């Protein structure tokens, strides 16, 4: 490995437009392969990658199931936290779920991630020895009291250790020639004439996997990381990623500048200059 | 509490006039969640455009992708406006060649 | 794949 599987669980109040929106996506490494959206039309978990059809429906079936029961689990949970905080019924509000797993190369759990958010901010988390829990104010103090009551952790720690993990070596086989590529980024270094005596130089990697990667710029031994204009990593649709850099720099000493790419997939990091 | 949405607008591939390409507008760290994306060609709204599954950052900002087929030229422009309550007004971002 | 929440908040 590395690798990681995870699900991103998403749930928002509608007050006065129905029924909460729940929407949950789970990932492999930086690899989206399933989703379920209560907004869709027969809602039911479904596959996003090529490689995941090839499950038979009674994976699906369960999928959905679960989905299902958590579509039901943040009605409640929103409805409860509602009142926890003392907020009013006419507004809207978002409960978001995080859970997954990291593993070693020894294919065997190296960390596990079962945490939550209301309203944008963090709000009960489990801790790293899968037996704890971490509230973030009074009102989830309320809510830890109930899940150690239950013995939540662990069904969870045993989740972890377990089935995402057991899954996660099976959607790795199933898609292997997409999940264990490694797409190196192609990079190069654009000339744009700013001022009379600046120029913006931008370096750009493309086409690269996993998402990880890193651009910087140098002048001379300098690290300008923080003179840099550099945007967040982006999906380019197809797969794969881009992201660039760019600095602002005088005419005739465009040179004296080097644009360093590493990543994965290339053996040495890379090295641009201009003319 | 509100964060604003960061949106970049850019192509799959390098642009060549009159080849196909695919015109993409990713939105990213903002909360809430309820947000409108629009993609525009020429000022008008491009009917088939696709969306990526929502989906949250660890430091729980959302995020989503926005795509549509589209052949470049000198002449048309392309935009993304996006609609969010972190903002007074919708902001629009059009596709730089070199950007 | 996915797992149920447990208890509620």
């Amino acid at each position: 490995g590395p690798h990681s599987l995870r699900y991103f669980v998403t749930a928002v109040s509608r007050p006065g437009l129905g029924e909460p929106r729940f929407i949950a996506v789970g990932y492999v490494d930086d690899t989206q392969f399933v989703r379920f959206d209560s907004d869709a039309d027969n809602p039911r978990f479904e596959p996003r990658a090529p490689w995941m059809e090839q499950e038979g429906p009674e994976y699906w079936e369960e999928q959905t199931q679960r989905a299902k029961s958590d579509e039901q689990w943040f009605r409640v949970s929103l409805r409860t936290a509602q009142r926890y905080y003392n907020q009013s019924k006419g507004g809207s509000h978002t409960f978001q779920r995080m859970f997954g797993c990291d593993v070693g190369s020894d294919w065997r759990l190296l960390r596990g991630y079962q945490q939550f958010a209301y309203d944008g901010r963090d709000y009960i988390a489990l801790n790293e020895d899968l037996k704890t829990w971490t509230a973030a104010d009074t009102a989830a103090l309320i809510t830890r009291r109930k899940w150690e009551q239950a013995g939540d952790a662990e069904y969870y720690r045993a989740y972890l250790e377990g089935e995402c993990v057991e899954w996660l070596r099976r959607y790795l086989e199933l898609g292997n020639e997409t999940l264990l590529r490694t797409d190196s980024p192609k990079a190069h270094v654009t000339y744009h004439p700013r001022s009379q005596v600046d120029v913006t130089l931008r370096c750009w990697a493309l086409g690269f996997y996993p998402a990880d990667i890193t651009l910087t710029w140098q002048l001379n031994g300098e690290d300008l990381t923080q003179d840099m204009e550099l945007v967040e990593t982006r999906p380019a649709g197809d797969g794969t990623f881009q992201k660039w850099a760019a600095v602002v720099v005088p005419l005739g000493k465009e040179q004296n500048y080097t644009c360093h790419v590493h990543h994965k997939g290339l053996p040495e990091p890379l090295t641009l200059r201009w003319k | 509490i509100q964060k604003t949405p960061q949106i970049q607008v850019y192509s799959r591939h390098p642009p060549e006039n009159g080849k196909p390409n695919i015109l993409n507008c990713y939105v990213t760290q903002f909360h809430p969640p309820h947000i409108e994306i629009q993609m525009l060609k020429n000022g008008k709204k491009i009917p088939k455009v696709e969306m990526s599954d929502m989906s949250f950052s660890k430091d729980w900002s959302f995020y989503i992708l926005a795509h549509t087929e589209f052949t470049p030229t000198e002449t048309d422009t392309y935009a993304c406006r996006v609609k969010h309550d972190s903002m007074a007004e919708p902001k629009t971002v059009y596709w730089d060649r070199d950007m | 794949t996915y797992q149920r929440t447990r208890a509620l908040v």
